C-alpha cells in the first residue's frame, strides 16, 4: 500500500 | 570566460513516484563568437548520453545561457549516486566541471509536531498554527498545509537550520482566521522526507 | 583597489542602554604599498569626529585590513540617521561612500507565544520547548531563553522569515530533557526590541 | 519601570 499526497502517487511499499 | 553551475532535484520531485527530477547544468556567460557548448555527463564516472539539451536562450547582457538538463533516477538519487555534468567551450582553456550529489550523510527521519495556537493569541483577529519538523538529514524536505482535503494557503516556511546533534529542523506557520480554527475544522502539516515511511506523513491539528 | 563594507551594531548594543552600539567600516584588500586610509564619517551629511581607528592588520594573503570603528547614540540609530563612511586610498581613483541605517518601516510590536512540547514527545528523551515571536518589524532583533535567573544553555533561533503582511518572524526552540521539563521549572523566553516596551519582554512555560 | 536582562539593565521609561 501507497502513500499519496494530493492524491498523486508519492511512494509504496 | 563561461561560468557554470550545477543544481540538484526539486525535494518533491525526487521523493514522490508520480513525479520525475532531473539534474540541471546552467552554463552562464557564454559568448557569441563561440557560442557553441558541448557536454559530457557522468554518473559516478560512468558517462551517459541519454540528457537533452534545453532551447538556447539569448540573456541581453551579450551572453548566452545554454542549459543541460539530465533525467535521474528516485532510486539511485536517494542513495547517493554522484552527477557530474562536464563544460567545455572554445573560449575556455580547460573543460569546468562540478559534480552535484546529495547530502552525505546517514538518512535520519522527521518528527513532526502540531502546536496549536498559544492562549494568549485568540484576542486576534487571525491565529498561527504551527508545524515543528525536528530531528531529519539530509535537509532537503517539503511541507504543506492542508484542511478538508483543501490546500490551505497563507502559510510561510522557516529554511532547514543546523541544529546540534548533526540533524535538521525547520518551522511552518499556518495563518488561518480565528473564526474557522474554533469551528474545529482539522489542518494538516504535510510532511516529505527520503527518510520517511514512504517518504510521506502528515499530522493534524484542530481545536 | 581596496573594497570597503560598512556594518550596523548588534541589536543588543543598540536596545540596551547599558550597552554601547557602533558602525564598524571595514576597508579590507589594503595595499601593501599604500596601507594609509582615510576615513572621513557624516551622521545625516554632518560629518563628525569622535570615530576610532582599531589597530592595522595583515592577514596573510598580502593586504592590510583596516577598520574604523564609530560610535553612535542608540536614539540616533534607533530613529534612521543614515551614516556615511568616505574612504580614500592613493590606490583608488574616486572616494567610495558606503552609507547604513535600520529598515525604513513603522515600526512594529513583537507578538511573543510560548508553544510548549507536542503531546507526542513525553515520549522523547529531550523536548521541545518553541518561542513564537511574530508580528515585528525591522528584523533586527534579541531572543534568549532563560530559568530560574539562568540562561538556558542549548536552544536554536531561526532566522527572521518575511511574513505576508511586511512584518517579520522567527522561532527558537528549547531543547530540554523530559526530566526537567517534568520537574516543574520555568523556563523562559526574553525577547528584546525596538518597538517593545522598554525593549524587553518575556514569556514563559511550565505545566 | 524598567526592564533588565539577566540583571543588565535595557530600559527606562
Ligand atoms: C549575463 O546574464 C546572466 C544571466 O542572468 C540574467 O541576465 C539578465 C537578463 C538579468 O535579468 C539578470 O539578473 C539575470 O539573472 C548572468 O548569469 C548569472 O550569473 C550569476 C553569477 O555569475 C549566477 O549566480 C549563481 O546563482 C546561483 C543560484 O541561481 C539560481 O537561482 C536564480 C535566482 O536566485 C535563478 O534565476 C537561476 O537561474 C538559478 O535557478 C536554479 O536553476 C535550476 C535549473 O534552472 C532550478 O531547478 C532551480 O529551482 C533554480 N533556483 C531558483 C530559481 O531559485 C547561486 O546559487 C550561485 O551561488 C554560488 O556561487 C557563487 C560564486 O559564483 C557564490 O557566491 C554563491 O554564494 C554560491 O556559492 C555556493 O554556495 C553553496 C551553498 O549556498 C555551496 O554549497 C557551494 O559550494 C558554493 N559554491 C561556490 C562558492 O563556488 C551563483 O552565485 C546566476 O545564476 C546567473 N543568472 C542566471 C539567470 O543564470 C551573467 O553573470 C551575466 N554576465 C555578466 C553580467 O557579465
Ligand atoms: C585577503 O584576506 C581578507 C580576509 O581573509 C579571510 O580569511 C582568510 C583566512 C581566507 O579564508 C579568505 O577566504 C577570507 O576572505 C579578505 O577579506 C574578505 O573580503 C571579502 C570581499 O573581498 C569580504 O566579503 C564581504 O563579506 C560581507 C560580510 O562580512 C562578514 O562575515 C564574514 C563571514 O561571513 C566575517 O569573516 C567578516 O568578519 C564579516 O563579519 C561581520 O563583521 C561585523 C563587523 O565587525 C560583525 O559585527 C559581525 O558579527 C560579523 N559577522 C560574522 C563574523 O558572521 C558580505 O556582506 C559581503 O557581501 C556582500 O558583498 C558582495 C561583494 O563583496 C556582494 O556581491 C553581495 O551581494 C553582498 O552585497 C551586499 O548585501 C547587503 C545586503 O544584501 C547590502 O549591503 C547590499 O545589497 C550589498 N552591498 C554591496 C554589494 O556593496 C562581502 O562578501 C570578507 O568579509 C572579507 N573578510 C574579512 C574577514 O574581512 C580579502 O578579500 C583577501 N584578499 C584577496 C583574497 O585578494
Amino acid at each position: 500500500d501507497c502513500a499519496y499526497h494530493k492524491g498523486e502517487l508519492v511512494w509504496c511499499t | 570566460g563561461p561560468s557554470v553551475f550545477l543544481f540538484p532535484p526539486k525535494p518533491k520531485d525526487t521523493l514522490m513516484i508520480s513525479r520525475t527530477p532531473e539534474v540541471t547544468c546552467v552554463v552562464v556567460d557564454v559568448s557569441h563568437e563561440d557560442p557553441e557548448v558541448k557536454f559530457n555527463w557522468y554518473v559516478d564516472g560512468v558517462e551517459v548520453h541519454n540528457a537533452k539539451t534545453k532551447p538556447r536562450e539569448e540573456q541581453y547582457n551579450s551572453t548566452y545561457r545554454v542549459v543541460s538538463v539530465l533525467t535521474v533516477l528516485h532510486q539511485d538519487w536517494l542513495n547517493g549516486k554522484e552527477y557530474k555534468c562536464k563544460v567545455s567551450n572554445k573560449a575556455l582553456p580547460a573543460p569546468i566541471e562540478k559534480t552535484i550529489s546529495k547530502a552525505k550523510g546517514q538518512p535520519r527521519e522527521p518528527q513532526v509536531y502540531t502546536l496549536p495556537p498559544s492562549r494568549d493569541e485568540l484576542t486576534k483577529n487571525q491565529v498561527s498554527l504551527t508545524c515543528l519538523v525536528k530531528g531529519f538529514y539530509p535537509s532537503d524536505i517539503a511541507v504543506e498545509w492542508e484542511s478538508n482535503g483543501q490546500p490551505e494557503n497563507n502559510y510561510k516556511t522557516t529554511p532547514p537550520v543546523l541544529d546540534s546533534d548533526g540533524s535538521f529542523f525547520l518551522y511552518s506557520k499556518l495563518t488561518v482566521d480565528k473564526s474557522r480554527w474554533q469551528q474545529g475544522n482539522v489542518f494538516s502539516c504535510s510532511v516529505m522526507h527520503e527518510a520517511l515511511h514512504n517518504h510521506y506523513t502528515q499530522k493534524s491539528l484542530s481545536l
